[PDB]
């Protein structure tokens, strides 16, 4: 269960395929509206190796749908997120997450 | 010296108010006359604070104090002590000549740093 | 629990000086349309997302002070219920975003067309993105105040306003009946782009602190004359009914004779050769006797105003003559002055003011009549569309037209005066246009408490830009922000508007300033003296004293302070740069005095008084109100009782009092799909919470309101009623109507206590206390009210993730007023089980110390930011419109309180 709303469309023809890493600037927020994670504060692109499941499932399968240069808003359910165990001291248990993902480039 | 001789002569003080009381000098309009021109009990008979010689000297005082340099401040209180020590004008002049070296330091006091720049900013000020 | 932190960007707003509104018999049109153009938008100049919103806002509560505020800060349009903004993807209202379907929805990209359509007759706010409709409309919103276009933007953006005519091309066809916004400009004011209400503007020699700004009102567009019907016409007036008409039958005709508009026997008036100086008998009879009874009508206005006549001197008829001048000579039936001639006659200022308001009451009747024939105002004249550039009230008219109206009736009253009949002024009644908002009048500025001085001699300047009601001096650190300076012992201030010194009252000192004057305040902590110097000259009291204030204790210390009344500008120079001072050399330098900021790197931090109501706990030392915590007995729930200390005594304070509890309750994230012993299985699973309030006997239920408030309620009104409650309904449908989403947003959800009282003939002091109960269900967002154990037809449904504070608004009418009972009904959990996480399964009522009553302060302190956004407003061109530019980024560190939802 994931919902993706476009904030600003990008290309729409180059989609993230297996073999090339995906380079993003995301901004994760809790459902109450309290930001918990971002990449622009660290001021470094978050390059994650798509297909190897090293990131959370919701982010992984929501990044596939959106294309290059697209600012997209996600909504990851706890099932596709950390769930009942949650993240210790960061994310409360059984929480729905929202991500302001932007894939500025594929490598 | 007009004020100094007034300070020295207790008698000139004594008939200073005698002329005031005999000729009914109000002493209050002479200070606020310009203020009342701008459409703005205790010492009614006479008061030392309303004396015209002291009021004139106080009003004219900032002009004289502009002529003193910021470094001269240390010399001011020393001469004040000698004057309290009952020393004549020749005595204080030669004491100042003896201790001219101990003048103020611009770098040693942050107050004097901006004061010196303000004092030297006058176009009528000469370094010598 | 723990305070959160984040880095956010400064957000500012820009509006054109255009105001519209609706009122009974108002001279304003009720449909308007404007557009904006996007030039450059950097998606991320900083870590935070770029902010850009366009919308309408209201003039009585949209005051987005820079820096912190509601939610996570950076507040702009739509962060409060006094604005309604659109960003390209959401409708912003009450700091809530709701997505909108659009044909190609996205955030505002460069070169996007945004069209705002406002209807005032029926509440509706419609947007269009690139001409395509936006499937969402605000409806059922309060109209009181004035609506204006406004844009809220972060750093690094460029936008352009399109207002129609010469101030926009609109790039599209507006829907019919929506007047272009360039027509709403008032005659006395030119079109310009201004920021919303500010406390600082940049100047040549330094920043200029600005006081409150006078705001125009919808009530100032209704022309309200004095009725001239119920006036029996007096004998002394019918006796002079003729000459005062004869002198105004061709007075407008006298000016243009012997010019290009010179009369001819073949034609008559209105034929570009108008005069016809002969007589009004030659002129048509209906307009003739109409002119007679218009002269009578002016005399009736004189009566209704309070003018009466008396005859003393020689009859002017004898000593008056008609002068056949070489000018105004005509061939049609002899030559004569076009009005009736008059000799040397003068007029006193009483007559000048009286003829001024006489012309006012002529203009306002004319405007009333035109409105009653449907006409309205437009800065460009449209006769077939029935709009005029002069359909504004006289006070808003232009000076040219004011003079043109006043000239004719000035001649008339002059002719009346010539006959010796007195023009009697009426009695004088002093009136104030606005009285309720006494707090939105002054704005106090002071240095930070860390700059407190307790020794030495200090000096600072205050260049009075304007000559209104402003004050400057010194103050103690604990100055109350909602008390006028000098009215208490906490300030030693000099009110130089009239030359007065203020400390625990008023008494004269010195002379009032003029424009461009500098008020250089002394202070001498060693001599315990305060001296005020104006333009380098020491001010003089009404005695021989050269020092304004004497024998002042050091105390906590003193802070340089100043304040400004409405429409005032002041330049405060604390002397950070010694050279920048002007009169320091003239006065202060030789006295041993020092600039207040002689050795300081950063500019001195100033704290201003923010006129935004906030909820603060009731002080334990408060003279009037006291809150008593009552222990819960075996049979009674714990209570938070309010009792008026000084009810009925002399100098008692009685006013509209707003109360809310300290901790809120939050509704669940996802709503659910589709004796007196509580059942254990029902009680451990129910999500319903109840509390009871007991209005005491002797306290009138007619001034009681009980319910809940969102954390953004800032409505401090002394005449509070349920009508003033802010509310708005968002309406959403598909591409072609078909409403599928209609929600209601409000910062205030209470009922009136007067609906729960029986309509008794007398004895409104109820022998039985009204016990209003309230219920909420977190799993459904539903709230209900109970009168005396029986439900009420009013009900409320709210969105999830909503924070609500238990609130009671009451006007005290008894010693014992209100009592919050933290009780419970059958199979219903208490509030102590609702607002505390570690008590979710405890049905026993509890009152932990963090739960305490708070009451609404009107004014509070705040801090002026050390830097502000650089906004460049200018007219790009006649075709381009008005451009707004902002480049430099500015970031602040916000401290967000979780429970109060404000940073």
């Amino acid at each position: 269960g994931v919902e993706i709303e476009t904030i600003s469309p990008g290309d729409g023809r180059t989609f993230p395929k297996k073999g090339q890493t995906c380079v993003v600037h995301y901004t994760g927020m809790l459902q109450n509206g309290k930001k918990f994670d971002s990449s622009r504060d660290r001021n470094k692109p978050f390059k994650f190796r798509i297909g190897k499941q090293e990131v959370i499932k919701g982010f992984e399968e929501g990044a596939a749908q959106m294309s290059l240069g697209q600012r997209a808003k996600l909504t990851c359910t706890p099932d596709v997120a950390y769930g009942a165990t949650g993240h210790p001291g960061v994310i409360p248990p059984n929480a729905t997450l929202i991500f302001d993902v932007e894939l500025l480039n594929l490598e | 010296e007009i004020f100094i001789y007034w300070s020295k002569s207790h008698n000139f003080k004594r008939e200073e108010q005698n002329f005031v009381v005999q000729n009914e000098i109000n002493n209050m309009s002479f200070l606020t006359a310009d203020s009342k021109s701008k459409m703005a009990r205790r010492g009614d008979r006479y008061s030392v604070q309303t004396s015209l010689i002291v009021a004139t000297l106080k009003k004219m005082l900032p002009i004289g104090l502009n002529m003193c340099a910021p470094t001269d401040q240390d010399l001011i209180m020393l001469a004040k002590t000698r004057y309290a020590l009952k020393d004549t004008d020749e005595e204080v002049r030669e004491f100042l000549q003896n201790n001219l070296h101990l003048q103020g330091k611009v770098e040693g006091s942050p107050s004097l740093r901006w004061q010196m720049a303000l004092y030297r900013g006058l176009p009528g000020r000469e370094e010598d | 629990l723990l305070l959160q932190t984040n880095l956010i960007n400064y957000v500012t707003s820009i509006r054109p000086n255009i105001f519209v509104g609706r009122a009974e018999g108002s001279t304003q049109y009720g449909k308007w349309y404007f557009e904006v153009m996007v030039d450059e938008v950097v998606p991320f100049l900083t870590a935070q997302a770029t902010h850009l919103r366009v919308g309408w806002a209201l003039t009585e509560g949209y005051s987005p002070y820079p820096g912190g505020g509601e939610g996570w800060g950076g507040n702009g349009v739509g962060d409060d219920l006094y604005s309604y903004g659109f960003d390209g993807l959401h409708l912003w209202t009450g700091h809530v975003a709701r997505p909108v379907t659009s044909p190609g929805q996205h955030l505002l990209a460069p070169e996007d067309v945004v069209s705002c359509c406002l209807d005032l007759s029926v509440p509706s706010i419609s947007f269009r993105i690139n001409g395509c409709p936006v499937q969402g409309v605000f409806e059922a919103f309060n109209l009181d105040g004035l609506f204006f276009p406004v844009v809220s933007f972060s750093a690094g953006v460029k936008v352009r306003f399109l207002l129609g005519g010469r101030h926009g091309e609109f790039k599209f066809l507006p829907p019919p009946g929506y007047a272009p916004c360039h027509e709403a400009v008032l005659p006395r004011e030119r079109l310009r782009l201004e920021p919303i209400k500010e406390y600082r503007r940049e100047g040549p020699r330094g920043p200029h602190l600005v006081g409150p700004s006078r705001c125009l009102s919808h009530t100032d567009f209704v022309p309200c004359p004095v009725d001239t019907v119920q006036i029996v016409l007096p004998p002394h007036l019918e006796r002079i009914r003729e000459k005062l008409a004869e002198n105004i039958h061709e007075l407008w005709a006298l000016t243009r004779i012997e010019q290009g508009w010179t009369y001819g026997p073949v034609r008559d008036d209105n034929k570009r050769l108008h005069p016809c100086l002969v007589n009004f008998h030659s002129l048509p009879e209906p307009e003739r006797n109409y002119n007679l009874q218009m002269s009578g009508e002016t005399l009736k206005t004189l009566l209704a105003l309070g003018c009466h006549v008396g005859m003393a001197d020689e009859k002017a008829e004898d000593n008056l003559k008609k002068t056949k001048l070489p000018k105004t000579y005509m061939m049609s039936n002899g030559y004569k002055p076009a009005p009736l001639d008059l000799s040397h006659v003068r007029l006193t200022p009483a007559q000048t003011t009286l003829v001024d308001r006489l012309a006012e009451n002529g203009h306002n009747v004319w405007a009333r009549d035109r409105v009653a024939q449907g006409w309205s105002y437009s800065a460009v004249q449209d006769i077939p569309a029935r709009r005029n550039p002069r359909l504004v009230p006289y006070r808003l008219l232009d000076e040219a037209t004011k003079r043109s109206n006043r000239d004719s009736l000035c001649q008339a009253v002059r002719t009346l005066l010539g006959y010796g009949y007195n023009i009697e002024p009426p009695d004088q009644e002093p009136s104030q246009v606005e009285n309720q908002s006494r707090w939105d009048r002054v704005r106090i500025f002071r240095a930070e408490k860390s700059y407190t001085v307790q020794s030495g001699r200090w000096y600072f300047e205050f260049e009075a830009v304007t000559t209104g009601e402003m004050r400057v001096g010194w103050a103690r650190p604990e100055l109350r922000p909602d008390v006028e300076l000098g009215a208490d012992e906490l300030a030693y201030v000099f009110n130089g508007h009239r030359g007065q010194r203020w400390h625990l009252g008023s008494e004269p000192f010195g002379r009032p300033w003029q424009s461009g004057d500098v008020v250089g305040c002394m202070i001498d902590l060693t001599e315990n003296t305060i001296i005020f110097t104006l333009n380098g000259e020491v001010l003089m009291s009404d005695s021989g004293s050269e020092t304004a204030f004497r024998e002042i204790e050091i105390g906590d210390g003193f802070l340089p302070v100043c304040s400004l009344g409405p429409g005032q500008v002041g330049h405060l120079n604390l002397g950070q740069d010694v050279s920048s001072l002007r009169f320091f050399a003239i006065c202060g330098l030789q006295e041993g005095f020092e600039p207040f900021a002689i050795n300081m790197q950063r500019p001195v931090t100033t704290w201003f008084s923010k006129s935004l109501p906030q909820f603060e706990p009731v002080p334990p030392e408060h003279p009037h109100y006291e809150v008593a915590r009552m222990d819960g007995t075996v049979d009674t729930p714990p209570c938070l009782r309010l009792a008026h200390r000084t009810w009925g005594s002399q100098n008692s304070l009685v006013e509209m009092l707003f109360l809310r509890l300290s901790l809120p309750v939050q509704f669940h994230q996802h709503f659910r799909c589709t004796d007196n012993r509580d059942d254990p299985e029902i009680i451990l699973n129910t999500t319903t919470y109840y509390y009871s309030v007991r209005v005491f006997a002797g306290q009138e239920p007619s001034c009681v309101w009980v319910g809940w408030v969102t954390p953004d309620y800032h409505q401090h009104d002394m005449n509070f009623d349920l009508s003033k409650v802010r509310a708005v309904t968002v309406t959403m449908g598909d591409e072609q109507g078909n409403v599928h989403s209609s929600l209601k947003c409000s910062n205030c959800y209470m009922v009136w206590g007067g609906d729960f009282v029986s309509p008794g003939q007398q004895g409104r002091i109820s022998h039985t206390d009204l016990v209003i109960g309230c219920l909420v269900d977190l799993a459904t967002g539903l709230m209900t009210f109970t009168a005396n154990g029986k439900e009420s037809n009013t009900f409320f449904q709210v969105e999830p993730n909503t924070k609500l504070f238990p609130a009671v608004f009451v006007l005290p009418t008894h010693q014992n007023v209100i009592q919050f009972e933290l009780g419970k009904q059958k199979n219903i959990m208490p509030l102590s089980a609702a607002m505390f996480l570690s008590e979710r399964k405890n049905p026993a009522p509890q009152c932990p110390p963090r739960l305490e009553v708070q009451m609404l302060m009107p004014v509070s302190w705040s801090r002026m930011p050390n830097h502000f956004l650089q906004v460049e407003t200018r007219r790009a061109g006649e075709r381009l419109g008005w451009a707004v530019q902002c480049q430099d980024p500015l970031t602040m560190m916000a401290l967000h309180i979780p429970e109060e939802n404000r940073c």
